[PDB]
DNA sequence: GTCCTAGGACTGCAATTTTAGAGAGACGCGA
DNA sequence: TCGCGTCTCTCTAAAATTGCAGTCCCGCGCGCCGTAGGAC
RNA sequence: CCGGCGCGCG
């Protein structure tokens, strides 16, 4: 059944559409169901004009961000204590289990390493993120991490800022 | 005769162009750190604490809006914008 | 606001408030070093990416 | 319009007559018939107007409701504006009566200002003559735009919404697509314009015993619509009580209730009351989602008249009204007898009055669509005044006929109906099923085959006819919002065929029904097959479930079984899965594993097609100022690489593809000429290294604001500053 | 690694009247544009051939208008906050009155001595200054020293700006800021004005800009070929400037200033001045700013040559890296390459003959087109390019008809369906662009989306339903047998598929497949349902989906998988794809 | 959330390695 | 006939428009 | 003989509205209509 | 080869 519809000013119509499209809507039900039909077309005219403006401002603010260095030399690292966030990040510090080093500084975080951290009692993970790079006009390979599409570490000269802007504005 | 009284995309755009706790913590932190620490540790530590907290909440608010609609965007792309 | 406080006046002029950006910049002889992607698009040159 | 559907042009007809009645006198505070004939005004590009005695010329409205200025048909559309702000009781409608009288106010403060009103006013528009459906629906539009009206930016978000005062006056489905959504309305079938500028719809009054009530059909302005309890249900319900306390849905005070029959004042009894002409031509509309009803109405207005027309097996019964009110067929103006018929004319004689009626033969519309007329009567036939005499284009037997009945299957076929593609048979091509005549005009020997290739048919202005058979890339659609592009044409031996051995003509993707939620096309295809076997046509009013539950299912299933039993075709109705049958692969002869819904629906051919959209460009003419390639297919222009396309190239990192389309494919005058030369000799294209004419154009403009912009190169070798020429 | 240093810059700057003259040197003196009869450029007019050049240089050669009186630049006076007002440190109202009303400024200059106690901006005219002082001081000498104690209009502004001491401004602003600080809404705004004033004065010292250039002495004139509206505004400046010099009166001085402001920037003075049609004029600021302006329409996006357009239809037989091009679009886009192919094999005498042959649609033109399209990629692009996968590169092939054939698996990236969508085609010309398109933009290296990394060319809809039906296993339990139960054995998968072809078994009929590989069948981690142990040593372990035969005497191990033809077909399809790709390389 | 107490916040940035002596 | 012919919607921000705060020179009444 | 609240402005510190400035998806197709006014 | 108005398609 099509359920209940809503009038333009928020409130719900005190009459249900108890029939489905196979049974055939009554004349009263068809008129009520036209309320949501009008909303869909009108909301389309604002979903595009707003997301398009949002995308342009998103790309504009980071258009100049390009991978220009292999390593800025930073020592800062965001502390992490979910899995999909940690994959592809570069460790900012060594990780130890007892007296054994299980993960080294400046090493890409695979999912096997992450599972090993979760399997044992590892509380703090220090990673290099865009927040830790020693620049706001460019980013380095290690602070960005693995390429979003090429699997390996990101390559020099990649316009990651425009890709970042397009990735957010696209589903708008 | 009688009167009764009874009980997305705009959200993400508002955050980008600028949480109730975030603005209440920034107000609280501003008036205290400078009074405790003087020469730049008053300003350096205060700015560091405010910016670190802002980045965490700015990414969380944007990610929460997109996750509510099933949109899957990596944290890297948002951290590029927030930076 | 962040996009209007960049290191390039060509990027700001082609973004918003072109007259305001150009008037403020031309008063101080502002120099754009074309380090960004959009600056080289305006000139028709090769982007540094 | 108390007991019948009113004329679709009655609002324009009544408005113009009122303007002649009181509008002329109220503004002058004597007309003679025009010397030029209506056909002569358009033939040699004049204005159909009458003389006012010598004050000026007053344009005259055709019986179809359209004016002629400079030989161009024009329509004056209605406007809505402020008289709960969105309540229709606080609005007014300005017809052609108000627009023509108002211009008389400006005229007297005639011939020139009326000429400039039709040319320039937004509310005066060129009549759309694609098909008979477009001719009538254009005149019934309601607009919030125009002078004195809100703009799309000005439009409030609470406007563009459906208000409950619109029920019976403004169609809740029909609206414009794009920025103007919710601002372009459409009148309902039974709507009428009142004396206070308000819209009225007829309702049936239920009144007590002690009252004469000679006529129980009375029209409501939206102001008095609120204070009546109006029911849309029926009285086919009885329990151990009596009929008066049976409950029905009703409308009162902008909300929906459920009260007893004894508390109901008015009844909505007309079937087409709440819809416009476009939505009233969709059979089984109650099984289609209202979202697709809006698109279906638009698609029906793009249907191309075919060289041969045929009626739909399944319809709604409004096709006859559309044909009569469009003026496309020939309607007798006098009773009598038919004495002579041919292609060029029809002779009718009655009561010592003999008239000769010329017939349209291969004439051009404003949309490059052909018009043609064929006699519908024989010699010696008695005719009443107002009865049909001939059939026009897209009109058969006095009914609107925009499409064809073709055999159709709903199954996936090797990806050639992926998404919205349509696979058709060669029979539709060599049978001339979807062949249409198209005529352009250009401002040469008659009957010559020019080489836009076509045959020159009329020289006055050169008219060239083009016979366009169906092709890959053409657009076809049904009356349920089911559109599709033709992507493959197969020989008849390759198409799937039925248990009677007949191959189908089209194959549709079944995946397009659930997402689009238009079940009415499944109902129509099954009933179209039954009607073709039974030699029957069906004209079904919408919302037939008011009689009983699953009324459309009972009608389709029982008619399917009647066709199966009478013609001895057990596959037509299958008790295991009614409406579906096992069909066979034309390539292997093996049956498909699942039964397939088959039928004979009504499919239209739309104007959007190839031969009007394929464009290509190597080089050529550029703009004078920007020196960039022109814009438009007609100007042999190029394709724009917008800023969003530049972002994608920057995301790919293709810095040399971007520079190609920024300098020497667009505006680098020096480098455009060298690329033309190197590619013909194949000798490597070098980098431009200079500035394109768009940057030099910007520098000069900044110079005009007393600003200097210089480009400097600093050598990394000796640090010498080089000034680039700009 | 030493970076390949590239030091390129561009700088805007306020221009000087001398540089305006150097641009023009060439002065436009008459407002006539063209001859009414001969349609020739009027001499000394807006389109003068002597000033601008013969009828290329007309796109770049500039002119100038010698204004009798200086006029202020609207951008630097009327825009908020006013730069002239801040540098002169006066309220905007009094400056606007001095420029637009009949106001005279007292003591406009300082570097020359005066002898009067006139200070401020006296709105009323000084009664003594009208007759007494001029009549005692005569006319010549009085006018000689006139413009040193009282002046009016933009000339007074320019005089105030010319003699400004910027360092004194900085020092006074700093000392006033300190005084204000050492002492609460505009107690701060006055400070903010002071900070803004020293930063404004500081920038003038280090640059070559002069604050008096903010008032214009000459008016540069746009080249004629860039204005084939703007012309009408240029006539007005000449219309009212040439009137002013005829007089040499205050009203005409204001009219010239308003003409320049309207030409420079309309819609800034409240009511913007309209034309005779009651339509607002378009100024240079309007044409350089906005979404339709020069920056966002002409520079950020361009129309290009060697491009086409047509309707999109689906081709399921295409490869993932191929597209179908209409013959007309292909012959248009590759016209130069077809000309080269014709001339190279001596089938065309020259370029004109080759073009004529192409125009006649000779049968040999299509052979050369087909030859030259091999190995030359093209770029397809749908209209709303939301991400970088909205434009991709394909290998074009010649297809019949007038539509572009598109692979079904790349529609999701393009967000394209075949209900009326169209696409643009572009041809990379140079070798570097072709290499970029081949090695970076082809669909076979772009299988992942950059947003999160999911695959983008994944089977959808019809293919998904086909795979789902193929891999939907047997009917089981009460859906397979009417009663409580109180299948063929195939040596290899080829035997099972062959039996399926001969209609011996159905697509979902159960069968047992002999397995000669390791146990690699995905199934629930469950113990055998039944173990049939024989006294001779052999035992049979019966699982839900396979049977395993083991023995205690030998090390033999036989595996039989209970499956259908559909699962076998899916596995064979993927396996054969891998093996065929390996063998082909 | 970093606690609103300035010294608790300092201890937090010490623990999260935001800032240290 | 015409030939030259001269009215959304939201945010940002400086600009009035007061409101107020104190406050003092000359003073009519007054000690 | 001055002294006292204080009459009559008086000049500016501090919010309180308030009138602009700025902006508001992309890419295609088609048609119509301009270029006006007045003494001959 | 210039701009406005109207109607459309994705
Ligand atoms: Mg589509
Ligand atoms: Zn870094």
């Amino acid at each position: 059944m099509r359920g209940l519809m809503s009038d333009p000013q928020g409130q719900m119509i005190d009459l249900p559409i108890q029939s489905n499209l196979r049974e055939g809507l009554s004349l009263t039900e068809y008129i009520i169901s036209c309320y949501g039909a009008r909303k869909g077309v009108v909301d389309t005219a604002v979903r595009t004009s707003d997301a398009g403006y949002l995308t342009r401002r998103l790309v504009e603010v980071v258009q100049h961000i390009v991978v220009r260095r292999t390593d800025c030399g930073t020592i800062r690292g965001i502390s992490v204590s979910f899995i999909q966030t940690l994959i592809g990040r570069v460790l900012a510090d060594d990780i130890y289990i007892g007296s054994r080093c299980v993960a080294f500084r400046n090493q890409d975080l695979g999912i096997g390493l992450v599972n090993r951290f979760i399997t044992f009692g590892t509380q703090s993970i220090s990673i290099r993120t865009p927040f830790t790079c020693r620049s706001t006009s460019w980013i380095c390979r290690l602070c960005y991490g693995r390429s979003p599409t090429h699997g390996d570490l990101v390559e020099l000269g990649e316009a990651v800022g425009i890709i970042a802007g397009q990735s957010i504005g696209e589903p708008g | 005769l009688v009167t009764f009284i009874y009980e997305g995309l705009p959200k993400v755009e508002q955050v980008l162009e600028v949480s109730l706790n975030l603005e209440k913590r920034i107000k609280g932190w501003n008036r205290c750190i400078t009074r405790i620490l003087g020469i730049p540790w008053g300003f350096l530590i205060g700015a560091e604490l405010t910016i670190v907290q802002s980045r965490i909440s700015l990414v969380n608010k944007i990610q929460k809006v997109y996750r509510s609609q099933g949109v899957q965007i990596h944290n890297r792309h948002i951290e590029i914008i927030v930076r | 606001r962040a996009s209007l406080n960049t290191q390039s006046f060509i990027s700001e002029a082609s973004f918003q408030e072109t007259a305001r950006v150009l008037a403020k910049a031309a008063l101080r002889g502002r120099i754009d070093w074309l380090k960004g992607l959009k600056e080289n698009v305006v000139l028709g040159g090769v982007i540094p990416a | 319009g108390t007991s019948t559907i009113p004329g679709f042009n009655q609002i324009q007809f009544e408005g113009f007559y009122r303007f002649i009645d009181q509008g002329l006198i109220e503004e002058l505070s004597q007309l003679v018939e025009p010397l030029i004939k209506e056909r002569d005004a358009v033939y040699e590009s004049l204005t159909y107007s009458s003389e006012l005695y010598f004050i000026g010329n007053i344009p005259l409205m055709n019986s179809l409701g359209t004016f002629i200025v400079n030989g161009i048909y024009r329509v004056v559309i209605n406007q809505i504006l402020q008289s709960d702000m969105n309540h229709l009781k606080n609005k007014r409608i300005r017809s052609v009566a108000d627009l023509l009288q108002d211009q008389l106010g400006l005229a007297l403060a005639l011939t020139t200002t009326y000429e400039s009103f039709f040319g320039l006013h937004p509310l005066s528009q060129v009549l759309d003559r694609t098909n008979p459906l477009t001719q009538i629906v254009h005149g019934r539009k309601l607009s919030y735009l125009g002078p004195g009206g809100l703009t799309g930016r000005t439009a409030n978000f609470r406007i563009r919404d459906i208000h409950p005062s619109h029920y019976g006056r403004i169609c809740p489905i029909d609206t414009s697509e794009g920025i103007n959504v919710g601002l372009i309305g459409s009148l309902s079938i039974h709507a009428r314009i009142g004396d206070w500028g308000s819209l009225e719809s007829p309702f049936y009054e239920l009144v007590e015993k002690s009252k004469k009530a000679q006529i129980r059909m009375l029209f409501l302005s939206p102001s008095q619509d609120e204070y009546y309890m109006i029911a849309a249900g029926n009285s086919l319900a009885l329990n151990r009580g009596i009929q008066e306390e049976q409950v029905v849905p009703a409308r009162y005070r902008q909300e929906f209730l459920t009260i007893a029959w004894e508390e109901v004042h008015l009844r909505s009894i007309f079937p087409f009351q709440y819809f416009s002409i476009g939505a009233s031509l969709i059979p089984f509309i109650e099984h289609n989602d209202a979202n697709r009803a809006l698109m279906s109405s638009n698609m029906q207005r793009q249907a191309v008249p075919l060289s041969r027309s045929e009626k739909c097996i399944v319809g709604t019964g409004l096709e006859r009204q559309v044909a009569l009110d469009s003026g496309v067929p020939a309607i007798a103006e006098h009773e009598g007898k038919i004495l002579y018929t041919d292609t060029e004319k029809i002779i009718l004689s009655g009561n010592e009055n003999t008239l000769s009626i010329p017939l349209i033969m291969y004439q051009r519309s404003n949309k490059n669509t052909c018009m043609h007329q064929k006699p519908q009567v024989r010699r010696g036939k008695c005719i009443k005044k107002g009865q049909i005499l001939a059939d026009g284009a897209a009109t058969v037997g006095g009914e609107l006929a925009l499409g064809k009945n073709v055999l159709v299957a709903y199954m996936p076929w090797e990806g050639y109906n992926f998404e919205d593609a349509v696979l058709i048979s060669e029979c539709l091509v060599y049978g001339d099923i979807y062949t249409s005549f198209h005529i352009r005009k250009y401002e040469v020997m008659l009957g010559s085959w020019v080489e836009g290739r076509g045959r020159v048919i009329d020289v006055r202005r050169v008219y060239i006819s083009q016979k366009r058979e169906i092709k890959v890339g053409d657009k076809v659609a049904g009356r349920h919002g089911n559109k599709g592009i033709i992507s493959k044409i197969l020989p008849r031996q390759d198409m799937p065929y039925l248990q009677d051995g007949r191959p189908v003509d089209m194959v549709f993707n079944p995946l397009g029904v659930p997402s689009r939620m238009n079940v009415g096309q499944i109902f129509e295809c099954s009933l179209g097959l039954a009607g073709s076997l039974l030699d029957r046509h069906y004209r079904i009013a919408p919302f037939d479930e008011r009689y009983e539950q699953e009324a459309s299912r009972k009608l389709v299933f029982s008619e399917l079984y009647e066709a199966s039993k009478q013609t001895a075709n057990p596959w037509v109705f299958e008790p295991e899965y009614p409406g579906k049958s096992r069909i066979f692969d034309g390539r292997t002869g093996d049956p498909f594993e699942q039964p397939v819904i088959i039928g004979k629906p009504y499919i239209l051919k739309l104007i959007h097609q190839v031969d009007d959209k394929i464009h290509g460009r190597s080089s050529g003419h550029y703009a004078l100022v920007t020196q960039q390639p022109l814009r438009g297919r007609s100007k042999q222009g190029g394709q724009r690489v917008g800023e969003m396309e530049v972002w994608a190239l920057e995301g790919f990192g293709v810095a040399h593809i971007l520079q190609e389309m920024l300098t020497y494919k667009s505006d680098h005058i020096r480098a455009r000429q060298e690329v033309l030369g190197t590619t013909i000799i194949g000798g490597t294209i070098p980098k431009p290294e200079d500035a394109p004419e768009s940057f030099r154009l910007l520098v000069r403009e900044l110079r005009s604001l007393a600003l200097e912009l210089n480009h400097f190169l600093v050598s990394e070798k000796n640090f010498q500053i080089n000034r680039k020429e700009v | 690694m030493i970076d390949r240093y590239k030091h390129q810059q561009l700088r805007i700057g306020l221009v000087s009247p001398q540089q305006i003259s150097a641009w023009a040197t060439g002065e436009v003196t008459k407002p006539y544009t063209f001859h009414y009869k001969t349609n020739k450029p009027e001499k000394d007019g807006l389109f003068c051939e002597r000033i601008f050049g013969p009828i290329r240089i007309r796109r770049y050669q500039m002119g100038y208008i010698k204004l009798t009186c200086p006029v202020t630049h609207v951008w630097y006076l009327k825009r908020l906050p006013s730069y002239i007002a801040n540098l002169l440190d006066k309220p905007l109202k009094e400056l606007e009155g001095l420029v637009y009303c009949d106001f005279s400024f007292a003591r406009p200059i300082t570097k020359k001595p005066t002898f009067l106690r006139l200070r401020g901006s006296f709105e009323y005219e000084i009664q003594s200054w009208k007759y007494s002082i001029p009549l005692f001081f005569t006319t010549q000498g009085f006018e000689i020293f006139r413009n040193r104690e009282i002046s009016t209009g933009a000339g007074a502004i320019r005089e105030q700006l010319a003699d400004l001491d910027l360092r004194i401004i900085i020092e006074n602003s700093l000392v006033e800021w300190k005084q204000l600080g050492e002492e609460d809404r505009k107690i701060v705004r006055r400070k903010d004005f002071l900070v803004r004033r020293m930063e404004l004065a500081k920038h003038f010292i280090r640059t070559n800009i002069e604050p008096e250039w903010m008032v214009l002495c000459l008016l540069p004139v746009l080249p004629p070929e860039l204005r084939p509206d703007i012309n009408e505004l240029y006539r007005r400046v000449i219309y009212r400037n040439n009137t002013l010099t005829d007089l040499l009166v205050m009203c005409q001085e204001k009219l010239v200033q308003e003409a320049v402001d309207t030409l420079l920037d309309n819609g800034i003075r409240g009511q913007p001045m309209r034309d005779g049609h009651n339509k607002v004029y378009k100024s240079f600021s309007d044409v350089i700013e906005g979404k339709e302006g020069r920056f966002r329409e002409t520079l950020l996006g361009k129309r290009v040559d060697y491009s086409g357009r047509s309707v999109i239809v689906v081709g399921p037989s295409l490869s993932l890296h191929r597209c179908g091009l209409p013959r007309e679009i292909a012959i248009e886009l590759f016209q130069t390459f077809v000309i080269r192919g014709l001339i190279r094999q001596h089938l065309a005498s020259n370029i004109g003959v080759a073009k004529s042959q192409i125009r006649e649609k000779k049968p040999i033109v299509w052979e050369i087109l087909q030859e030259v399209m091999q190995g030359h990629p093209v770029l397809l692009n749908r209209a709303p390019t939301l991400h970088r996968l909205g434009i991709q590169s394909f290998q074009p092939i010649l297809v019949e008809g007038r539509t572009i054939c598109l692979h079904p698996l790349v529609c999701k990236g393009f967000n394209a369906d075949f209900d009326g969508d169209q696409m643009a085609v572009h041809v990379p010309l140079s070798l570097e662009a072709q290499a970029e398109a081949r090695l970076l933009m082809f669909s076979h290296m772009n299988l992942l989306s950059p947003a999160i990394g999911d695959p983008i060319s994944v089977p959808t809809q019809d293919m998904l339903i086909g795979l789902y039906v193929l891999t939907s296993g047997t009917r089981r339990g009460i859906c397979a047998n009417r009663y409580n139960p109180c299948e063929p054995f195939f040596c290899n998968s080829y035997d099972a598929i062959g039996a399926y072809r001969q209609k011996r078994i159905n697509l979902d009929s159960p069968l047992w497949l002999r397995w000669q590989l390791d146990q690699r069948v995905i199934a629930s981690k469950e113990v055998p349902i039944e173990v049939h142990y024989e006294s001779f040593g052999n035992y049979h372990e019966i699982y839900a989906h396979y049977l395993i035969v083991r023995s205690v005497k030998k090390e033999t191990l036989y595996i039989y998988i209970r499956t259908t033809v559909g699962h076998i077909s899916f596995y064979r399809e993927i396996e054969e794809a891998i093996q065929g790709f390996s063998q082909a390389c | 959330w970093f606690p609103e107490e300035p010294f608790e916040a300092f201890k937090e940035m010490r623990e999260r390695k935001v800032f240290d002596v």
